[PDB]
């Protein structure tokens, strides 16, 4: 066996303790992953950090499931529902906002999401993730930093992150 | 877990 395992790259030391990932099926020393052997022992299926990693990248790029958007739903709904959602609600209104469509390029708001969640209109997060940034970052542009709805942007935004985590 | 020991 002259094959290079774990994250270090060298050859099997029959001497030092090994787990295997299921991913992607290589092995690696308890330590350079960190894994003790007697903790080992109540390990089911096990993933390495990297393989961790990718999945974790990789959970904004797969196809959005029935069940992903039955999640979405809710995270829109929970958004909506929010304190400080109120000015992003619907689009905005050219009387409300001078020259708002003069400055912002890309209008986005919760009822278009709405629209677009219903008629799957996202095949993945990164799409549903993107619209909702723009509605934070439209509303940053449009209105001063020291402005309560630039403020409600911050707060939304927050909120957002925190409630996508774990999402898929 | 698969393992390789001494
Ligand atoms: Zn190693
Ligand atoms: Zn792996």
């Amino acid at each position: 066996d002259t094959k290079l395992y774990c994250i270090c790259k060298t050859p099997y030391d029959e001497s030092k303790f090994y787990i295997g990932c299921d991913r992607c099926q290589n092995w690696y020393h308890g330590r350079c992953v960190g894994i003790l052997q007697s903790e080992a022992e109540l390990i089911d299926e096990y993933v390495c950090p990297q393989c961790q990693s990718t999945e974790d990248a990789m959970t904004v790029l797969t196809p959005l499931t029935e069940k992903d958007y039955e999640g979405l739903k809710r995270v829109l709904r929970s958004l909506q529902a929010h304190k400080m959602a109120w000015p992003f609600l619907e689009p905005v209104d050219p009387n409300d906002a001078p020259d708002y469509y003069g400055v912002i390029k890309e209008p986005m708001d919760l009822a278009t999401m709405e629209e677009r969640v219903q008629r799957r209109y996202y095949e993945k997060l990164t799409e549903f993730v993107a619209d909702m940034t723009k509605i934070f970052d439209n509303c940053r542009y449009y209105n001063p930093s020291d402005s309560p709805f630039y403020q409600c942007a911050e707060v939304l935004e927050s909120f957002f992150v925190q409630k996508l985590k774990g999402f898929k | 877990a698969r393992t390789k020991q001494t």
